Parts: structure tokens; sequence; C-alpha cells
């Protein structure tokens, strides 16, 4: 008469929306570990994005980057709770590191949220409140998405863009898939076009697709001449590939 | 949490900062093609990780090492580094860093006559570099219980405090035995600790990346 | 004489366990105390020059 | 606890001009920053018993172990052999010319600190 | 006294200033003060030497003698070569005295 | 309000009063390195306190 019993037992006692009862004393960690066991669940994170308003804006930095991230794996969109993140960012610049602002920004970059206060805060945390190469400790697929969450809403920054475009290298670029390496390279030359800033890191990024360009349509190679004729007037030089010997 | 203050300028912070710096020295970076600006800065900083920690693994052996030696010159203390284990066993596992790092950059693949005497050359440094230290911390301590004995013999079948200088040209040589076995105790933490910079800087060489793309004149 | 010990693995354990502390409290007690100070020295002596020359030119009371 | 220099600036600004030179002592002496003075000393701490009585067990019972060795009275003498050069040490080693030249191994104490030279700084 | 305090002070004053360089004379017949601690070294060990033979006296060596005998024993269990004929002399020696 | 303002620069730093006020536009330059070294090393030594 074991059977029975397991069977009874196998839903009402463990149950997929159970746990949440148990998960929303400390939200962040469980959250995060959730999601990245794959419980995406919007009708648990509806409860989760509530269960963690009255208490947001006294949490760590870990917390919110836990917090943020987990929301961007589950493609859940609360802004109530995103302003009070927001001001927990804003709040607390000074503490974020640039591994835990960039997955913020993606996040954000995903559901298109967004202040004056928390570009400046953001962009003067990643600039002036941490190491000037952690932008290179990061890797280009965080810090495209930056600059397009930079491009997207017009914020011109030349200190964090000449801070971003540390991390864009050969190094940097060579760690990514080409479909990847193609993305990234698509939008840092995009995001760098629109704010008409061409630093002496932008030939990583142009001959990321210079010396591979079966990847590209016409129009996206015609997208990285653009790119390169511009920024061969502003760098006052000529473009070359580099050959080893 | 609750980690201790520590005063700025003081004494083991200044001496553990040059001991580093020494040994971080022996192996020094490349000097690149390109002048070092923001263009090659992550070249740089890829280059300073693919290259071993031998400075921290270098002063990690020079303090274990002296302070091993250093306690077979204190009062009722014997040298853990004379010990045939112990000793041998840090020389063979530096061999084994530097054997570990230099197959970890192939392929973790192990590679006409004239080569397999290089090989057993290169493994014989595992046992020398281990039975150096072991029998340097050996000897001078066997020499220093053979010679007190011989030492102890003559105030034993003469009297004490009688026929002095007999004894007193032994003791000297005793005193300056044990001033040699300081010497020495601070001389094979030191030998040790260059020779594992050597052996493990032989495969601390990877490409410099660099740039792949310029814009030039 | 004690040339060969009773048991030379826990004699090579030995030296692992105590390279291996030492090369941890070095890593993690010691080198963040090494380099707080000697890098709040080292930046300081080295931006001297184009931090007094962008404090100069920042403050408007000349 | 807010930052010196706003409490010097406030604590400027709202005294009245008669009594301004009188109590700039006070002010001065509000935003010294605290060297909190030698405490009742309680000395000998758990640690450092610790580290005593176990020093004292550890020489009790490596002098008990080379005492029954076989070659037991040149362990005895190696003991004093060893002794004879800490005092030794302690007696020839200029420890005034080690301490200043561990000072110099640091770069951090070889030379004094560089920034901030008062002429960028002023407000006038 | 506190424990840690009065012997403290009093290790200082016998460390520093308590010298038997100079309170025990000794200027006039050593040359310098170096020359002075390279000898209280050799003479600590002397010292040493005697007083760990002297403390315990009546032994068989463990160490090598050079076939010499320290005292009226001179065929004693004291000055025996083999080990085990100076442990019974010294079983029936030991009975008597 | 002057005696305010040099208050809290006193109060501050209290070297300020080593260079005379007269002969304080005298040391300037258009680089920082240009300034003057007449009281450059006074006022880095009496900025280091009284001993
Ligand atoms: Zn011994």
């Amino acid at each position: 008469p074991s059977q029975n019993l397991v069977s009874t037992f196998a839903n009402k006692v463990i149950v997929e929306e159970n746990l949440v009862n148990v998960a929303e004393i400390d939200v962040p960690f469980w959250s995060y570990w959730l999601s990245s066991a794959g419980f995406t669940s919007k009708d648990a994170f509806v409860k989760f994005a509530e269960a963690v308003k009255p208490k947001v804006a006294a949490l760590s930095t870990s917390d919110i980057t836990n917090l943020t991230v987990a929301f961007k794996r589950a493609n859940y969109y609360d802004k109530d709770l995103f302003t009070g993140i927001e001001a927990n960012v804003s709040a607390n610049f000074t503490k974020f590191e640039t591994e835990q602002l960039l997955q913020i920004v993606a996040t954000f970059d995903a559901f298109n949220h967004s202040s004056v206060a928390f570009l400046d805060d953001v962009a003067d945390s990643i600039t002036y409140c941490n190491h000037y190469l952690a932008p290179v400790r990061a890797g280009a697929d965080e810090l495209a998405t930056l600059l397009t969450y930079y491009a997207k809403n017009g914020h011109e920054r030349a200190d964090l863009l000449a801070t971003v475009a540390r991390g864009f290298s050969e190094v940097s670029l060579g760690k990514l898939s080409a479909a990847q390496r193609k993305d990234t390279v698509l939008s840092a030359l995009k995001a760098f076009q629109t704010f008409g800033f061409y630093p002496e890191s932008i030939e990583a990024v142009i001959g990321a697709a210079l010396v591979s360009p079966a990847e590209y349509s016409a129009e996206e190679l015609k997208e990285v001449e653009a790119v390169k004729v511009a920024a061969e007037n502003a760098l006052g030089g000529e473009f070359v590939l580099i050959q080893e010997g | 949490s609750s980690v201790r203050d520590v005063k700025t300028g003081s004494l083991p912070t200044n001496f553990l900062t040059g001991v580093y710096r020494f040994w971080r020295s022996q192996n020094p970076a490349e000097k690149p093609h390109d002048p070092v600006n923001d263009r090659l800065l992550p070249a740089v900083v890829d280059a300073s990780d693919k290259r071993a920690s031998i400075g921290t693994w270098a002063t990690t052996f020079f303090c274990t090492i002296i302070s091993c030696n250093l306690l077979g010159l204190m009062p009722f203390n014997e040298a853990p580094t004379s010990g045939l284990g112990f000793a041998t066993g840090l020389g063979v596992s530096v061999w084994a860093t530097a054997t570990i790092l230099g197959l970890s950059k192939t392929g973790f693949k192990f590679p006409f006559i004239f080569v397999p005497l290089e090989t057993i050359s290169y493994t014989f440094r595992a046992v020398s570099l281990g039975v150096r230290l072991w029998v340097n911390m050996l000897a001078g301590h066997t020499l220093l219980h053979i010679l007190t004995g011989m030492a102890l013999a003559l105030p034993f079948s003469l009297g004490f405090f009688s026929m002095v200088p007999a004894t007193f040209g032994v003791c000297c040589l005793l005193s300056a035995l044990v001033g040699l076995e300081y010497l020495v105790a601070v001389l094979q933490s030191g030998v040790f600790s260059i020779l594992s910079t050597v052996y493990v800087g032989e495969f601390n060489h990877d490409k410099f990346i660099g740039p792949a793309a310029k814009i030039v004149k | 004489m004690k040339l060969l010990p009773e048991s030379l693995q826990q004699e090579a354990a030995t030296a692992a366990v105590v390279a291996s502390w030492v090369l941890w409290h070095l890593d993690t007690q010691l080198l963040p105390t090494i380099m707080r100070e000697h890098k709040l020295h080292a930046c300081w002596a080295a931006a001297a020059k184009r931090y007094n020359e962008k404090l100069f030119k920042l403050n408007p009371s000349y | 606890e807010g930052n010196s220099v706003a409490g010097i600036i406030k604590s400027v600004n709202e005294t009245s001009g008669a009594n301004l030179l009188s109590s700039l002592k006070t002010i001065k002496a509000q935003a010294a920053p605290i060297y909190p003075a030698a405490a009742s000393s309680t000395g000998y701490s758990t640690q450092a018993k610790i580290a005593l009585f176990g020093a004292l067990s550890w020489i009790l019972y490596r002098a008990d172990g080379q005492s029954k060795a076989h070659e037991w009275i040149v362990d005895l003498n190696l003991n004093v052999l060893q002794a004879a050069w800490l005092i030794s040490f302690s007696s020839l080693i200029p420890f005034r010319a080690v301490y200043f030249a561990f000072r110099g191994m640091a770069p951090a104490t070889a030379s004094t600190l560089n920034g901030l030279k008062t002429f960028s700084s002023i407000s006038l | 006294m506190a424990v840690t305090s009065f012997l403290g002070k009093a290790f200082e004053k016998y460390f520093y200033d308590f010298s038997a360089y100079e309170q025990f004379g000794l200027n006039r017949f050593l040359s310098s003060k170096g020359q002075y601690v390279a000898l209280r070294h050799v003479g600590f060990v002397m010292v040493g030497v005697n007083v760990l033979l002297a403390a315990n006296f009546p032994f068989n060596p463990p160490f090598p003698t050079i076939g010499m005998c320290p005292a009226g024993w001179e065929g004693t269990w004291v000055c025996q070569a083999d080990k085990a004929k100076a442990l019974e002399m010294y079983k029936e020696w030991k009975k008597s005295n | 309000r002057l005696l305010k303002l040099w208050a809290k620069r006193l109060l501050v730093s209290p070297e300020l009063a080593i260079v005379p006020l007269n002969e304080f536009d005298a040391q300037l330059a258009s680089k920082f390195e240009g300034i003057s070294p007449k009281y450059q090393e006074l006022l880095s030594a009496v900025a280091q306190g009284n001993k």
C-alpha cells in the first residue's frame, strides 16, 4: 500500500509552487538559483517580484545582481520593481563592480527601462568607481550590450566610451563564437558610429570583421566599411591588416 | 567579516614586499614591439594571465623552506627539511609543477637518441632539486652530532673546568660549524627558489596576441 | 640513522600541506596587505604629475 | 560620522565675527582625528597564553624526547650550541640598521608620498 | 608584581644596560667588544658542556671516547665499549650504591 | 565673510600662511611644473606637521 501514498504525496507535499513559499524569505538567492535551474515560471516570478519589493532598497550589490540577472533569465519585467532596483544602483553606485553592472545593464537592455540618473550613475561607476581594466576582464558580448544600451537612449558619455572601448581587442573578441562575434562587432560598430567616437581600439573591432568577411552581408560589410572610413578620417591614418612575420 | 587591522610600514610587510618583488623580478615580462597604450592593454593583461605565478610560488617555497631550515637552528628542534620525504617532496613537486605547466602549454602530450638522454637529464632535476636541500640540511647536522660527540669526550675524560684549551679549540670549531649552518640554511632556500624560478620559467613563454589590425600614419 | 621515514607519503603530504597553507596565507592574508600599502604609494607616485596638472586645470582659484 | 571639513565649514559659518578667533581652537580640536589613548593593559591575552603554553609544552616534550634518544647528551649539548648562537645574534646584529634596511626593501617606505603638491588644491 | 611587566622591565635592564663587559672590568684584558662576545659565545658553550656533563656524571658515554677514562674508574662500566657488559656492570654497581 | 573663508582654509591646511598674499600670484605658471620652487619645498615640509 506504499505506491498509493507515494503517488498522492508526489504532488501534495512536493509541487513546483510550494517551494516558492519557502523561497520568499531570501528571494534574490532562491530567485537566482532557481532561474539557473531553468525554473522560469512567470506565475511564480509575479510572486517573487512582490516578495522582494519592500526590501530591495537595502540590499547588497550581489543581491541586486542576482535579482536582476534572474529576472532577465525568467524574461519577466516588473517596472515597479525595476525602479526600486534602479534606486538601489543609483544610491550605491560606488559599491558596484563592472561584472555586476554589465549584467544589470544587459537586463535593462532587454527590458527597455532607463533614466538619465541611472545612465549617469552607471557610467560614473564603471568609469571612476571601478578599475580601469575591468572592461578588459569582461568579454565583449556584454560591453557590446552596454554600448547598445547607451546608444539606444542617446546618452553620450565619452569617458564611459573610452573606458568600454578598452575591453575590445583581439583577445576579448577571439573568445567568442563567429555568430556571436558578428553580433558584437555589428552592435559595437553601430554604437560607435552613433556617438561619433572612434578610439584607437576600434581597429580591433574592425579587424575582427576584415580578416573574415565571409560572415557578413553586403549591407553589413557596408556598415563596417562606413565606420572604417570614418575611423580612418578620425584617427588620422589609413587602415592596414597586420600579417604575422 | 572581522579581519585584523594592520599598521602601514610594518617590518614584516616591508620584508615580504621586498621578498615578493625579488622573486617576481626573476621572470620579468617581455617588452612588446608596439608601445603600450590602451590598444595594447588587453594584450598586456592577457600576457600577464598566461604567465604562471612564479613570483607567488617562489616566495611560497622560499618562505616555507627558510622557516623549515631555520627551525633546525633553534634549540630543542629539528629541521623539517632534514627529512628525506619533506625536502625531496618539495623538490619533486616543483619539478612536477614545471612539467605540468609545460604539458598544459602544448597539449598534455608527452614529448634521435640524443633526446632521451636530454629527458633523463631533465627528469633528474626532480631528484636533484629536492636532495640538494635534503643532503645540505642533513650533512651539517650529522657533522655537528659527530663533532660534538668528539668534543664531549675530552671534558668527560679530563676534569670539568680543567685543561681548558683543548676543549676551547673544539668549541670554537663547533661554533663556526653552527654559523656555517645558519649560512647554509639561508642559501639553500635561496638556491631552491632561484632554481624553481629557472625550471618553471623555462615553460613560461606564450604567444603575445598583439594587434591584428592597425591604422598607421 | 633516520634516512628513510616511516612513511614517505605522509612526509610528502606534510610538505604539501605546509606549502599549500603558506601559499594560501600569502595569497590571501599577506599579499592583499602588501599590495594595499604598496599600491597606494605606487599610484600616488605615478599619478602625482598628471593628477596635479589636472587639479591645477580644474580649480578656478588663481 | 560626516566628514570633518564640512564640520569645519558649518562650525565656522554659524559663528559671529566677535567670537570667531576665540572659537577657532575649538573647531581645530573638534575636527582633529581620533588618536585613541593608551588603555589599561590587562596583558597576556588568550592567544598569547596559548602561544606561550604551547611553546613551553613543545620545549618540554622535545626535551623529553631528546633525553632518551641513545645519543642523548649530544642532543642536550646541541641545544646549548644553538642557544649560544641565538645569544650571539641578539648581541651583534645591528637592529636599527636591520630595521631601516628592511624599510628600504619596500618601495612604499623607501621614500615619502608624492601627490597633491599644495598649490593645485588651494581654494582662494 | 605584574606577571607581564616586572620581569619585562628587569629583562630590559639586564639586556640593555646591566653589562658585565665593564661592570666586571674586562676592558683591561680584551681588545674590542666584538672579541668579547666571540669569547662569551665559546665560554657559554664550554659552560654548557661542563654543566651538562657534570649534572649526571656517572654515566657510560654514548659518544665514542678516545680510549680514555674520566677519573679513578678505568675498568668500570663508565669505560666499557660494548654496552651490554656495561649494562650488567651498572646493574651490579647500583645495588651497592 | 573673508575672515570665515580664510579661517576654513587655515583650519584645514595651516601651511598656507607661509606664502604671503602679495607673493602668491608671482609663483604661478601655465603648467603646474612651472610653478616657482621657492615655496614648494617649504609648503611640502610644513604640511607634514610639527614633528
Ligand atoms: Zn640533533
